[PDB]
């Protein structure tokens, strides 16, 4: 098993609206190669 | 108290409850964003807006992601730009491509952007990339400058599991990458 | 695999992910469909697409929700119509009015409906209601005639605890009510 | 605590479509009362 960790503060009330959407992207330039995502779990609680 | 929680293990080909964008779309199973063809942008929103902090009691949420990604690039020394997943405004549309990744527009500090990002970057960009030259994880905070950035070997072809965390009492966001061999 | 849940406790004047159609709103916590005014509708839509079962496999969803709900009307002996809750085509918009509840047209079986439907019917129309005319729970398939009702007994302004559980193994809906007292 | 209980055989397969979206609705006559809805949860899960 190979991983690797990053941590860092971020203060998302001061960055963020109230309400935001997720997602991913991707993009290739000169050079360029396929990014696919195979599965996605997501849980939140406000309050 | 609002909650909200969901899991994909398979994309249909119509998946109703995702926004495309780009070249954004479901095949196979899976969610391609781009395939290996220069100069294109793909991005895939979860359509619900999700409630990340409250004007009213100054609450703001905690979360967890988790997904498995594979970049497949013709070799180890032909990759590029990399992948992101950010939390943005519940309009947001695609940004510049290329090393900004549609994500951001510009490496300097850019306070209408309100976009957060992890990038998984592939590809050096001398302006602003960490001059070590290596690939990276980055955490993007209205810029395509990384705040933080930690060194990543590709593992080309092969399945990453990513868990991203975000404490809300602490305001730390943990991003976690794993390769199984 | 497929999963989707979220729980709202309570209600922001701004709740970016409820469609509200008719007279529907939030104020004070709560979600309003009406007021005590008369001849009006509301309705709020989840605004995520639910996959409730899929073609490739004809696999079929269990599901729950759970609520908690008060008709507050003048009078034990002036209350009209009732409420719902109901599972319709995405683009679902307002049916007919008044004894339709919003969500339908006809007393006789119409599959271009597609709706699926749980009524809290306050008042009695003598063209589809049991005779019986008592207030009632009724399931609703493709028409304001529900298939089985059980009778009800409105207390007025009261919490009502409402749990709905579909069993995909079955095809048994269940729905209970339950007061305090 | 006074309950109701009510069960029927509904194919779901064969009246709604694949996706759906979920929702309440109440409406008034010349009768009329207030409707309003305090909380609200829900799990789905297919496949
Ligand atoms: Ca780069
Ligand atoms: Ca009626
Ligand atoms: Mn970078
Ligand atoms: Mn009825």
């Amino acid at each position: 098993v190979t991983s690797y960790t990053l941590n860092e503060v971020v203060p998302l009330k001061d960055v963020v609206p109230e309400w935001v959407r997720i997602g991913f992207s991707a993009t290739t330039g000169a050079e360029f190669a396929a990014q696919e995502v195979h599965s996605w779990s997501f849980n939140s609680q406000l309050g | 108290t609002e909650t909200t929680s969901f899991s994909i293990t398979k994309f249909s080909p119509d998946q109703q409850n995702l926004i495309f964008q780009g070249d954004g779309y479901t095949t196979k199973g899976k969610l391609t964003l781009t395939k290996a063809v220069k100069s294109t942008v793909g991005r895939a929103l979860y359509s619900t807006p999700i409630h990340i902090w409250d004007r009213d009691t100054g609450n703001v949420a905690n979360f967890v992601t988790s997904f498995t990604f594979v970049i497949d690039a013709p070799s180890s020394y032909n990759v590029a730009d990399g992948f992101t997943f950010f939390i943005a405004p519940v309009d947001t549309k695609p940004q510049t491509g290329g090393g900004y990744l549609g994500v951001f527009n510009s490496k300097e500090y850019d306070k209408t952007s309100q976009t957060v990002a992890v990038e998984f970057d592939t590809f050096y960009n001398a302006a602003w990339d960490p001059s070590n030259k290596e690939r990276h994880i980055g955490i993007d905070v209205n810029s395509i400058k990384s705040v933080n950035t930690k060194s990543w070997n590709l593992q080309n072809g092969e399945r990453a599991n990513v868990v991203i965390a975000f404490n809300a009492a602490t305001n730390v966001l943990t991003v976690t990458l794993t390769y199984p061999n």
